[PDB]
C-alpha cells in the first residue's frame, strides 16, 4: 500500500490549445500558369492516405461559436488576398472626370466612359474609351459628367488579370506537438459534449467559398437539417441552417464581352470592358422551384422545434449590396442576385442579378479591388448547402443574414478542435527509485 | 497515437513510445509557420529539461522518491491501473501537478548528487 | 572531419567524436539563414531522440538487442571491419536501415522499461 | 539566482538546479526576439551536447579522469571549497579552460566507450 510516485513520458492525454495551422493540399494538379492563390506553391501536400483514430470511452466538449480554428482561416484568407494583390497595376490614375453616354442597348445599365489617360510619355494623354457598369459609377454633376464610385474613399488596386481566385479545398493540420479532434456525432449542432470523438491530423478539404445569404458547395448534413446558433433566443445572433440535400443553381453572365488593353504607365496595363458583341442582356440565376419549396419549407419546419410558431419568409429589409443580394463570385466575376423570389407550380425561379467591378470585399473600407472583365460567357453551377438567417406573435419572421465571412466558415469547422498533447504525468506504484 | 486514450492506464504504457514520438520568402505566411517550429523545439527541450533534473532523462517509467499522499489519491490501483483511462486521472489530480513535481525536484536532485561523489 | 572517411571501419570508431561534434534585418539575404539555423537544431534532435528511445543516448558504441540477417549481410568481421570503409558498408546495408531501426524501438525499449519498472 | 554568488564553492552546490533551470509581425521588434530565443536554444545544446561527450549528460556534479596540475592551482581544498567563491576561482583557472576540456574529451571518452563494447 505505501506508493510511491512514478513518473511516466509519453501520456495519451491532451488540453484545449490555440496554435498556428499550416496549409495543406490534396492535389498538386494545379500548374504555374493559373496562379490560384489557394496553390501558393507554399502550401505543402497532405497525407494521400490519411488516418483517422477512433477515441473510445472519451468525451469532449465543442464549441462551433468559440473555436480559434474559425478566427485562424479567416485571418488567412484576408492576408492571402492582400498579399496576391500587392504587386498589381494601381488604378489611381483613373479617377478623372468620365464622359459617359449609355451604351446602344437602345430601344440601362451599362455606360459607354470617355477618360483622359497619361500615356507612357508623361507630356501626353490620350482619349480613351471603356464599357462600366452602372454600380460602379456616381454621377456628378446633372450633365453627363461622372467619376467612379471609389476616388471618394480609397485606391484600387486592379486584380492581378493572371491569378486565380478560384477555391480550392484547403485541408488545416496541425503542427509538431498538437493533433486535431473530430466530432462525428451526426447531429451534433452548436455547442455541447460530443460523444463519438476521433482524432486525426486534419481537416477533410474546406473549400474557401464567399458568398452572403445562400452557402455553396459546403457538405451536407447527414440526416436532417440541422440548425446550429450560439444563442437561438437572441434575434442579434447569426442562425446557420445546414441542408441535408443540395439545391442547384445555374448562373450565367449571358452577354459576350471582350477586353481592351489600356496603357496607363510604363508596363502599367489596365483591363476595361471593351464592346459587347451581341444582345445585350442580363445576368441571372436558376433554381428548381420544386426543390427550392420543399427545402425552404423543411427549413421552417426544423426552426419551429425551437419556436413552437408558425414560421414565414421574407425578402432582406436593405442595407449595401452585399448583404440585400445574393454575393457571390463565379468565374472571376463578381454576382449580385436578388433573392426576393426565394424568400417568400413545375417552373424555374429566375433570380436577376446584377455584375459590378469595384469591390471592398470584408467590410474592409478603404481597401478598394478593381475586377478586370473576362472575355466570353460565363456559367457556373453550385450547389445550396444551407442558408444564412436571421430573425426579428404566434408567426415568426425570418430573413437572410450574412456579411460577415467568419460565419461560412464555422459551418465546415464546426466539427473541429485543436488540442494540444501533454505527454508528462504521475501515477502510484510501489516501485520506488532503491 | 491516442489509440491509447480510451485504454486504461496500465494498457497505455505500451504507447508511451508512440505519444513521445511526434513531438519534433517574407511573408507572415512564413513566418508564423518558422515561429511554430521555433515553439515546438522548444516545448520539446523544457520536457526534457525536466526529466533530466528528475533523473528520468533515459526513462518512459521512472520510479522516483516521494511518497504519495491520501490527500492528492485515496483510490486503490484496482481502479487506477485497470480500469481507469488517463485523461480520468490527470481529471483527479491536476491541482496537486506543480505539487508533485516540485517535490519530485527538490528531493531526488540534492539527495543523489552529493552522496554520489562522496 | 571525414578523415576517416578512407578508413576501415575498425579504426573510424576513434573518430566517432569528431564526426558528431559539429553538428551544431528583413531580407531573404538573413530570414533563409535563420530558417538554416533552426534546421541544423532540429536535425540535431531527431538523431538524439532516436538515440533515447533506443536506450543510446549516452553512447557513441551501442550495443543493442536483435541478431544479424543472412539478408543483410553474409560477410564476416574480417572483411567488414578490417578491409571496409563505413561508405562500402553503407552501400550495402542501406535497404535494411528501416528495418533494422524499427527492430530496435519495438523490442529494445519495450522490454526494457516495464521489466526495469518489475 | 545568483543568490550563491557571494556564498562559497561548496555551498553553491546547493543552487546548481536553479543557475541550471532558466536557461530555456514582419517587423525588426520581433525579428530580433526570435533570433534570440533560436540562441538561447543554441547555447543551451552546446553546453548539453558538451557534458554528453565528457560523460556528465545526468550530472550537475561529475567526476572525470585528469588528475589536477600544480600549474593550474596550487591551493589546498581548506581554501578552494570553503573560504572562495565561483567567481574568484574562475579568475584563477580561467587560462587553462580549454586545455581542461581538451583532456576530459580525448579522455575520458575514448577509453570508456572502446572499453565498454570490449
Ligand atoms: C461550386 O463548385 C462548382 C464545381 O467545381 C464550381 O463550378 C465550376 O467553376 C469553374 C470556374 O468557374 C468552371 O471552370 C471553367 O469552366 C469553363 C468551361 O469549360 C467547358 O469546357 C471544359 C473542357 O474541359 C477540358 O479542357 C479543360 C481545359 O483545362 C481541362 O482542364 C479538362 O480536364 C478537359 O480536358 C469542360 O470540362 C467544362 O465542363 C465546360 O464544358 C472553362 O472554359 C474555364 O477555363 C478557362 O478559364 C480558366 C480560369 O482559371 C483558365 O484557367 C483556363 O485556362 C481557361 O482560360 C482560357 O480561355 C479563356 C477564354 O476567355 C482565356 O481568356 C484564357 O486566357 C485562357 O486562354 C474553366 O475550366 C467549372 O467548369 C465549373 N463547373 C461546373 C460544373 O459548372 C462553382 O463555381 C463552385 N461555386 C462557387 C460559388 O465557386
Ligand atoms: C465573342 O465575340 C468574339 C469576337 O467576335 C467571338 O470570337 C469569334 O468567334 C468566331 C466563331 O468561332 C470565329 O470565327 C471562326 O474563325 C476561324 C478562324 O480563326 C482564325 O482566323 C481569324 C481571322 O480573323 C482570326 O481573327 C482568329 O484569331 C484566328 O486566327 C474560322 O476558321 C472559322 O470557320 C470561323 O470563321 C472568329 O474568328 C472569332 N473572332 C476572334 C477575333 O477570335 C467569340 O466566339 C464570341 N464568344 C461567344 C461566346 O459568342
Ligand atoms: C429585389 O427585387 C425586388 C422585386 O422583386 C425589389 O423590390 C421592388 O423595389 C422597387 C423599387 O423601386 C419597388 O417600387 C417602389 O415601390 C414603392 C412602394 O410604396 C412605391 O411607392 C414606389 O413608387 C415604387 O413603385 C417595388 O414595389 C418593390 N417590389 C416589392 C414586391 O416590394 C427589390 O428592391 C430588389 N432588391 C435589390 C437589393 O435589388
Ligand atoms: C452538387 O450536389 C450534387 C448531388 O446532389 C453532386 O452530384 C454528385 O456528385 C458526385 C461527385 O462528387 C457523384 O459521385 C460519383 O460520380 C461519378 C461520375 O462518374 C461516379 O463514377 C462515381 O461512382 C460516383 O457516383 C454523384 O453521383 C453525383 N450525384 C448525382 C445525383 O449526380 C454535385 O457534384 C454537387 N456539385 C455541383 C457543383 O453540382
Ligand atoms: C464514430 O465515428 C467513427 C469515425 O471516427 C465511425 O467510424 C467510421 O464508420 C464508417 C462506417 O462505414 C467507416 O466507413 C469508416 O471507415 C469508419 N472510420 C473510422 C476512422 O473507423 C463510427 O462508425 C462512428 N460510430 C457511431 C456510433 O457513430
Ligand atoms: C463629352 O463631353 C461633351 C461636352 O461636354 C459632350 O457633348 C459634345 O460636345 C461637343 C462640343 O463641341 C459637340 O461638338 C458634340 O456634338 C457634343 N455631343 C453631342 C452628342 O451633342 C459629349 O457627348 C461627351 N461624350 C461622352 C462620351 O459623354
Ligand atoms: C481632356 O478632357 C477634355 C474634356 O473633358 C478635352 O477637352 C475637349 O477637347 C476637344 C478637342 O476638340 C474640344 O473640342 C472640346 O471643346 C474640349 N472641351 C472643353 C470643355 O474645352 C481635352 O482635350 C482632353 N485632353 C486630351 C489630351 O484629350
Ligand atoms: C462620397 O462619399 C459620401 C460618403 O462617404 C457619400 O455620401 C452618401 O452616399 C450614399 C451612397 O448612396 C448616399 O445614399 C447618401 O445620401 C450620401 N449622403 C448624402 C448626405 O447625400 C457621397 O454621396 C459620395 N459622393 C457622391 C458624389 O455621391
Ligand atoms: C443542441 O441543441 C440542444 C437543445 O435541443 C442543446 O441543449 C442545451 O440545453 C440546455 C438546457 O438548460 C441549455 O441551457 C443549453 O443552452 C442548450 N444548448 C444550447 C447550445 O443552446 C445542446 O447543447 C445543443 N448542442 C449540442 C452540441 O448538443
Ligand atoms: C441570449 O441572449 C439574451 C441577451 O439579452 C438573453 O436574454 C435576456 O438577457 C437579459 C440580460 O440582462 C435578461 O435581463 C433578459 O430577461 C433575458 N431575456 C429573456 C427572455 O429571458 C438570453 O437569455 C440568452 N439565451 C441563452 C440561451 O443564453
Ligand atoms: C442546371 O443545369 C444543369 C445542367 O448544367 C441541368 O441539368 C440537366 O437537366 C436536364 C433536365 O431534363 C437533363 O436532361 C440533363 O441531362 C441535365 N444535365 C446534366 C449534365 O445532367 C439542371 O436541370 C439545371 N437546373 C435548373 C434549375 O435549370
Ligand atoms: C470502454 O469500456 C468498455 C467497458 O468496460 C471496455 O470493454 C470491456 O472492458 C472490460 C474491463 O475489464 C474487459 O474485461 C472486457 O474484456 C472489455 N470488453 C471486451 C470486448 O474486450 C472497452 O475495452 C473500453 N475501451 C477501450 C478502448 O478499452
Ligand atoms: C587505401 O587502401 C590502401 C591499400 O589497402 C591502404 O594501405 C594499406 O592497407 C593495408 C590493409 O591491410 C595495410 O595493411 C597497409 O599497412 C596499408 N599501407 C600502409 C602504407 O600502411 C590505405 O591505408 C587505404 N587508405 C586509408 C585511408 O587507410
Ligand atoms: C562574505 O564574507 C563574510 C566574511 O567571511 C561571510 O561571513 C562569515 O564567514 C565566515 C567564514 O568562515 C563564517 O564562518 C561566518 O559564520 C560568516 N558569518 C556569519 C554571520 O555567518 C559572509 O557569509 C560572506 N557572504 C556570503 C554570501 O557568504
Ligand atoms: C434528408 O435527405 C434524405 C434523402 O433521401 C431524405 O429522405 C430525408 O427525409 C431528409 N431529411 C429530412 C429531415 O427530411
Ligand atoms: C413576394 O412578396 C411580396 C411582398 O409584397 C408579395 O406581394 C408577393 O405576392 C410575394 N410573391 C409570392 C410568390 O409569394
Ligand atoms: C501530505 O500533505 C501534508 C500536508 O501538510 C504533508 O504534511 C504530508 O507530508 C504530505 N504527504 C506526502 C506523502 O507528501
Ligand atoms: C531475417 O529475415 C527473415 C524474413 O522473414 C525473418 O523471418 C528473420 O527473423 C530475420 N532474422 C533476423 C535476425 O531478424
Ligand atoms: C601539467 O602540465 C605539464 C606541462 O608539460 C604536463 O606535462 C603535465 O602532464 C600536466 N599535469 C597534468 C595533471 O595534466
Amino acid at each position: 500500500e505505501n506508493l510511491w510516485v512514478t513518473v511516466y513520458y509519453g501520456v495519451p492525454v491532451w488540453k484545449d490549445a490555440e496554435t498556428t495551422l499550416f496549409c495543406a493540399s490534396d492535389a498538386k494538379a494545379y500548374d504555374t500558369e493559373k496562379r490560384n492563390v489557394w496553390a501558393t506553391h507554399c502550401c505543402v501536400p497532405t497525407d494521400p492516405n490519411p488516418q483517422e483514430i477512433v477515441l473510445e470511452n472519451v468525451t469532449e466538449n465543442f464549441n462551433m461559436w468559440k473555436n480559434n480554428m474559425v478566427e485562424q482561416m479567416h485571418t488567412d484568407i484576408i492576408s492571402l488576398w492582400d498579399q496576391s494583390l500587392k504587386p498589381c497595376v494601381k488604378l489611381t490614375p483613373l479617377c478623372v472626370t468620365l464622359n459617359c453616354t449609355d451604351v446602344n442597348a437602345t430601344n440601362e445599365e451599362i455606360k459607354n466612359c470617355s477618360f483622359n489617360i497619361t500615356t507612357e510619355l508623361r507630356d501626353k494623354k490620350k482619349k480613351v474609351y471603356a464599357l462600366f457598369y452602372k454600380l460602379d459609377v456616381v454621377p456628378i454633376d446633372d450633365n453627363n459628367s461622372y467619376r467612379l464610385i471609389n476616388c471618394n474613399t480609397s485606391a484600387i488596386t486592379q486584380a492581378c488579370p493572371k491569378v486565380s481566385f478560384e477555391p480550392i479545398p484547403i485541408h488545416y493540420c496541425a503542427p509538431a506537438g498538437f493533433a486535431i479532434l473530430k466530432c462525428n456525432d451526426k447531429k451534433f449542432n452548436g455547442t455541447g459534449p460530443c460523444k463519438n470523438v476521433s482524432t486525426v491530423q486534419c481537416t477533410h478539404g474546406i473549400k474557401p467559398v464567399v458568398s452572403t445569404q445562400l452557402l455553396l458547395n459546403g457538405s451536407l448534413a447527414e440526416e436532417e437539417i440541422i440548425i446550429r446558433s450560439e444563442n437561438i433566443t437572441n434575434n442579434a445572433k447569426t442562425i446557420i441552417v445546414q441542408l441535408n440535400e443540395s439545391v442547384e443553381i445555374n448562373c450565367t453572365r449571358p452577354n459576350n464581352n471582350t477586353r481592351k488593353s489600356i496603357r496607363i504607365g510604363p508596363g502599367q496595363w489596365f483591363y476595361a470592358t471593351g464592346d459587347i458583341i451581341g444582345d445585350i442582356r442580363q445576368a441571372h440565376c436558376n433554381i428548381s422551384r420544386t426543390k427550392w419549396n420543399k427545402t425552404l419549407q423543411q427549413v421552417a419546419k426544423k426552426l419551429r422545434e425551437h419556436f413552437n410558431k408558425t414560421i414565414i419568409f421574407n425578402p432582406s429589409s436593405g442595407g449595401d449590396l452585399e448583404i440585400t443580394t445574393h454575393s457571390f463570385n463565379c468565374g472571376g466575376e463578381f454576382f449580385y442576385c436578388n433573392t426576393s423570389e426565394l424568400f417568400n407550380t413545375n417552373n424555374t425561379i429566375t433570380l436577376p442579378c446584377r455584375i459590378k467591378q469595384i469591390i471592398n470585399m470584408w467590410q474592409r473600407v478603404g481597401q478598394a479591388m478593381y475586377a478586370p472583365p473576362i472575355e466570353g460567357k460565363i456559367r457556373c453551377t453550385s450547389n445550396i448547402t444551407g442558408l444564412l438567417l436571421t430573425r426579428d406573435n404566434n408567426t415568426e419572421t425570418f430573413r437572410p443574414g450574412g456579411g460577415d465571412m467568419r460565419d461560412n466558415w464555422r459551418s465546415e469547422l464546426y466539427k473541429y478542435k485543436v488540442v494540444k498533447i501533454e505527454p508528462l504525468g504521475v501515477a502510484p506504484t510501489r516501485c520506488k527509485r532503491r | 497515437f491516442l489509440g491509447a486514450a480510451g485504454s486504461t492506464m496500465g494498457a497505455a504504457s505500451m504507447t508511451l513510445t508512440v505519444q513521445a514520438r511526434n513531438l519534433l520568402q517574407l511573408t507572415v505566411w512564413g513566418i508564423k509557420q518558422l515561429q511554430a517550429r521555433v515553439l515546438a523545439v522548444e516545448r520539446y527541450l523544457k520536457d526534457q529539461q525536466l526529466l533530466g533534473i528528475w533523473g528520468c532523462s533515459g526513462k518512459l517509467i521512472c520510479c522516483t522518491n516521494v511518497p504519495w499522499n491520501s490527500s492528492w489519491s485515496n483510490k486503490s490501483q484496482d481502479e487506477i491501473w485497470d480500469n481507469m483511462t488517463w485523461m480520468e486521472w490527470d481529471k483527479e489530480i491536476n491541482n496537486y501537478t506543480d505539487i508533485i513535481y516540485s517535490l519530485i525536484e527538490e528531493s531526488q536532485n540534492q539527495q543523489e548528487k552529493n552522496e554520489q561523489e562522496l
